RNA sequence: GGUGAAAUUCUUGGAUUUAUUGAAGACUAACUACUGCGAAAGCAUUUGCCAAGGACGUUUUCAUUAAUCAAGAACGAAAGUUAGGGGAUCGAAGAUGAUCAGAUACCGUCGUAGUCUUAACCAUAAACUAUGCCGACUAGGGAUCGGGUGGUGUUUUUUUAAUGACCCACUCGGCACCUUACGAGAAAUCAAAGUCUUUGGGUUCUGGGGGGAGUAUGGUCGCAAGGCUGAAACUUAAAGGAAUUG
């Protein structure tokens, strides 16, 4: 299958609405240098890894 | 009475200027008048550079941009929050940041 | 239920002489059938490159030139020229406020029949010692600047044809021309000479292209 | 007479013999004694002249265009009419053109052609404000002046006829597939009322 | 209201009453 | 870059020794005394080239005027109409080094 | 001496036919009768007969044009687009 | 230099995304697909999810008939229209990279008036 | 395609998208703007012809000719009307899909007149600087357009020259502008609405509670729509400026 782990690099900011969403920067675990931004559900340090069913998205703000 | 000394802008001393149309709701404004900015871009975007030039031939060739004049609509200016009311003593700054 | 492209052929484009890069594409044409030679149509074909991409460069990453289809031999397929131009990138990079624009346009044809609407575009600047912000013109350097503009491109366009003037441009000859016959006036900032047009062509004339072609 | 459009009389040499054969050209608006009128298709393409439409440009107008080649002209022959080239097509040489109705014509690029549009110009604006310049001009023509109306004359005499007032009955409107005496009023009228507008071919 | 359409209700009432006046001519 | 040959036509009539009219135009060019004829542009080919045809006997220098002969006259310094003048000495002008 | 606030030669219609129609009639009646200018004798000796064909009374030359005016503004677009041509062919 | 050049025109309004692959010409087109064509949503039409989801199959046909290098010409709507593109415009080039197509002599060429007719929308304007 | 979401609509006749060629009519982008010109309305592609005009250089040209103005006359956006040509888009009317309690409205699609021009008419707009014209003075301030004064300057290169524009300042008619306010005006504001109760610089129009009513009435101009002029009866105790709290 072609799904990917990715750890975290930082934290980026709590956007939406409702300020459920946050924004998180990851690295891609296997490749370093290619790191994405992409948003998230819950609470979130550095230093976890996220399972992704996309690597292409690229995601942005969001209301 | 007179909220503005120009009432408006630019004109002063001219009668007539021709118009333009708000490229978001077409509405015909005159060009005194009418907010113009310019968009300068990229076209790439920072999180795709990098896939950009890995795939790209002609290696460090250069980058163009996007060069793109905007007019618009005082009432689409400010709903775009792209331009704001200003305190009177405020409403004379010239000036950007 | 087709899958066309289990019809359809591949043509090694040669371009002119004049450049460096001619092995400069491949295209594919359905096959020629019966009732129907895929060269019937492939003798119109017109294809768009980057000078950059022909002379090997990319000092030319902004301006481009139109190539319009004239032969085929052999799967392979000769071209020539139809146009030049300029880039909007690089045209509003250089258009910026602040600095007066002029531009002028002239038609000729050339000592052989081949005509050709020529234009011209020119800025103003400021001269190292300036203060203020705008640095625009009068009318009267205006008109006589479009004036020398045209009799100029006219005077290069009429002893040359299109090789000639082919030749040139690759080097970029003119628009140097017009700023040596221009220190006079004014700096004159990005001149150049930005599109060309073809009104009209001769009789095909296989022989001066081959003649032109024919090399490795 | 019975026509705008005042009429040429062009003298040509006669090739294989030594005489003329004078020609009946309509004028075309710009046309006078003393002119010369060049035919061929190396002929000049200024007004008077008469060319094939391969030997002409797109855009370019005609009268007097014939729509088979040799058939001394038909088409864009009234006054102020004229057809507009809109296309070539050498795959069986064929011309396209524009036709004053607003029609689409395809025909041989050997047609031939006058170029120009016709003389007489706004006849049609004027108003006859009467009956006797209508009589004059339908005396010089053919006798269909005056017309009376169906839902005047007779049941006997038409369609329309009957009585106790005067109207139709029925619809106005007559299928094509008909026949004559029935054919009076609207025949393949694809609608009818007041319309709008105002092209005819796209 | 407004004071162009009072100046059109208005014009409208000067073609009414000015019919109706020559009515008697 | 240019001077209005209206203006040099005014001067040659001030200055020059001249005529008016296509009979005396033909006099004088007939003597050989004309230098320079003008000539209308509405005027008929033939009178055209019969002028052309008697100047060029006589070595002598045309114009061909840019406008029809109301207005030949009117700049001649008139209130009719002149298809044609001829200049025997073009006077307080320099039309003789001119493209003339 | 002035005779006619407006009607003119409409008159010779008295208080027939309408306003409207007399009107536009008044147009091309002057339109026609107009003496205009030859663009061969510059002169202004150029009238009507036989409507279509105007003649010059002096130079002789007649002249096809309109009915009622000698050119059709559509004519002098039509002489420009093919001068147009003429010159884009030519060259 | 063993790569075989194909141009690709794409062309996002505020609608729909359209890329096109050809040759170095416009004619005999080798790929064509909008945001549509991958899902019925009618306003992800423009969904740049859906420009990267066609860009995946343009590159998997210009492979599949053997291309391997691209230029790219990019527009907007344009005319009298936004002049700016919509997001999945991005997306679909980011897509067609990261498919492996090789990439250059990148271009903008959308069309721009010299003042040119009048616009829709009557003075007063298309307001939500 | 189009939307906030959809629908109307177009599509094996292969739409949209792609390339080429063409035609038409309109519009003159960006560059390029407290900048331009102009009695005002107003005016952007180029070139040529035509006249015209302000401002200036100005030891030139004449001698009080002149300033505002009833009557009277010219010009006069757009829409609008009459008629020819034109008719691409845009688009009242109109026809249609949605929405909505309803929507003959906003949104969407098409579309007539018109939008363009020609020959006539009209003659008004927030036709707003809602602020006349000419002169004297009040601080500066710096920009800046057009015009007029110097640099043992800059660069343009040749051997410097030369013009040349730029700058440095010197300088005038400018569209105008910033802080202050001395004066004025509650106040907003006014390089001018300043020059005034210490009341008068030449000077023309309109204005006098609100409505009724820009109606009626007539007259007059107009193809008409309508305009200019233009009341009264009757009725009635009011509407705005700034700023404060919400």
């Amino acid at each position: 299958t072609p799904v990917t782990l990715a750890k975290v690099i930082k934290v980026l900011g709590r956007t939406g609405s409702r300020g459920g969403v946050t924004q998180v920067r990851v690295e891609f675990l296997e490749d370093t240098s290619r790191t994405i931004v992409r948003n998230v559900k819950g609470p979130v340090r550095e230093n976890d890894i996220l399972v992704l069913m996309e690597s292409e998205r690229e995601a942005r703000r969001l209301r | 009475p007179k909220k503005r000394a120009s009432n408006g802008r630019n004109k002063k001393g001219r009668g007539h200027v021709k118009p333009v149309r708000c490229v978001n709701c077409s509405k015909s404004i005159p060009k005194d008048k009418a907010i113009k900015r310019m968009a300068i871009r990229n076209i790439v975007e920072a999180a795709a550079v990098r896939d950009l030039s890995e795939a790209s031939v002609y290696p460090e060739y250069a980058l163009p941009k996007t060069y793109n004049k905007l007019h618009y609509c005082v009432s689409c200016a400010i709903h775009a929050r792209i331009v704001r009311v200003r305190s009177r003593e405020d409403r004379k700054n010239r000036a950007p940041p | 239920v087709v899958d066309p492209f289990t019809r359809k052929e591949w043509f090694d484009i040669k371009a002119p002489s004049t450049f460096e890069n001619r092995n400069v594409g491949k295209t594919l044409v359905n096959k020629s059938t019966g009732l129907k030679s895929a060269s019937d149509a492939l003798k119109g074909r017109v294809v768009e490159v980057c000078l950059a991409d022909l002379q090997g460069s990319e000092d030319h990453s902004f301006r481009k030139i139109k190539l319009r289809v004239d032969e085929v031999q052999g799967k392979n397929l000769l071209t020539n020229f139809h146009g030049m131009d300029f880039t909007t990138d690089k045209l509003r990079s250089m258009v910026r406020k602040w600095q007066t624009l002029i531009e002028a346009n002239v038609t000729v044809k050339t000592s052989d029949d081949y005509v050709l609407r020529i234009f011209a575009i020119a800025f103003t600047r400021k001269q190292a010692n300036q203060v203020k912000r705008h640095s625009y013109a009068q009318s009267s350097h205006i008109r006589a600047i479009r004036k020398v503009i045209s009799e100029i491109l006219t005077k290069e366009v009429q002893g040359s044809t299109l090789a000639q003037l082919t030749s040139k441009l690759i080097p970029e000859v003119i628009n140097k021309e017009i700023e040596n016959a221009t220190k006079d006036i004014f700096p004159l900032q990005n001149i150049h000479v930005r599109k060309v047009k073809l009104l009209k062509q001769p009789k095909f004339d296989v022989g001066a292209l081959m003649a032109l072609h024919g090399e490795g | 007479s019975g026509r705008g459009a005042p009429l040429a009389k062009v003298v040509f040499r006669d090739p294989y013999k030594y005489r003329l054969r004078e020609e009946i050209f309509i004028a075309n608006e710009g046309v006078h004694t003393g002119q010369f009128i060049y035919a061929g298709k190396k002929a000049s393409l200024n007004v008077g002249n008469v060319l094939p439409l391969g030997s002409v440009p797109e855009g370019t107008i005609v009268s007097n265009v014939e729509e088979k080649p040799g058939d001394r002209g038909a088409l864009a022959r009234a006054s102020g009419n004229y057809v507009i080239i809109i296309g070539h097509n050498p795959d069986e040489n064929k011309t396209r053109v524009r036709l004053p109705s607003g029609a689409k014509k395809v025909i041989s690029s050997d047609a031939r052609g006058v170029i120009g549009v016709i003389a007489g110009g706004g006849r049609v604006d004027k108003p006859l404000l009467k009956a006797g310049r209508a009589f004059h001009k339908y005396r010089l023509k053919r006798n269909s002046w005056p017309k009376t109306r169906g839902v005047a004359m007779n049941p006997v005499d038409h369609p329309h006829g009957g009585g106790n007032h005067q109207h139709i009955g029925k619809a106005s409107t007559i299928s094509r597939g008909a026949v004559s005496g029935q054919k009076a009023g609207l025949i393949a009228a694809r609608r009818t009322g007041l319309l709008r507008g105002s092209q005819k071919t796209q | 209201m407004r004071a162009k359409w009072r100046k059109k209700r208005t014009r409208r009432l000067k073609r009414k009453r000015r019919k109706v006046r020559a009515r008697s001519k | 870059s240019q001077e209005s040959i209206n203006q040099k036509l005014a001067l040659v009539i001030k200055s020059g020794k001249y005529t008016l009219g296509y009979k005396s135009t033909v006099k004088s060019l007939r003597q050989g005394k004309s230098k320079l004829i003008i000539i209308a542009a509405n005027t008929p080919v033939l009178r055209k080239s019969e002028l052309e045809y008697y100047a060029m006997l006589s070595k002598t220098k045309v114009y061909y005027f840019q406008g029809g002969n109301n207005e030949l006259g009117t700049a001649v310094g008139k209130l009719f109409r002149v298809g044609v003048v001829s200049i025997l000495e073009a006077g307080d002008s320099d039309i003789l080094t001119t493209l003339a | 001496a002035k005779r006619t606030k407006k009607v003119g030669i409409t008159g010779k219609y008295g208080v027939r036919y309408g306003s409207s129609l007399r009107r536009q009639v008044k147009k091309l009646e002057i339109q026609q009768h107009a003496r205009y200018d030859c663009s061969f004798c510059g002169k202004k000796t150029v009238k009507r007969g036989a409507a279509g064909i105007w003649t010059c009374s002096c130079c002789k030359k007649t002249v096809a044009g309109g009915a009622y005016t000698v050119s059709t503004a559509a004519a002098a677009t039509v002489r420009s687009t093919i001068r147009r041509l003429r010159e884009m062919v030519e060259a | 230099n063993s790569q075989v050049f194909g141009v690709a025109r794409i062309y996002a309004s505020f609608n729909d995304t359209f890329v096109h692959v050809t040759d170095l010409s416009g004619k005999e087109t080798i790929a064509r697909v909008t945001g549509g064509m991958k899902v019925k949503a009618d306003r992800d039409e423009s969904s740049p999810y859906a420009a990267m989801l066609a860009a995946q199959d343009v590159a998997a046909k210009c492979k599949e008939v053997g291309i391997t290098a691209v230029h790219v010409k990019i527009r907007a709507t344009g005319g009298t229209r936004t002049k700016t593109p919509g997001p999945g415009g991005q997306a679909a080039l980011r897509a067609l990279a990261r498919s492996g197509l090789r990439i250059g002599r990148i271009e903008d060429v959308t069309p721009v008036p010299s003042d040119s007719t009048r616009k829709k929308g009557g003075r007063r304007g298309r307001r939500l």
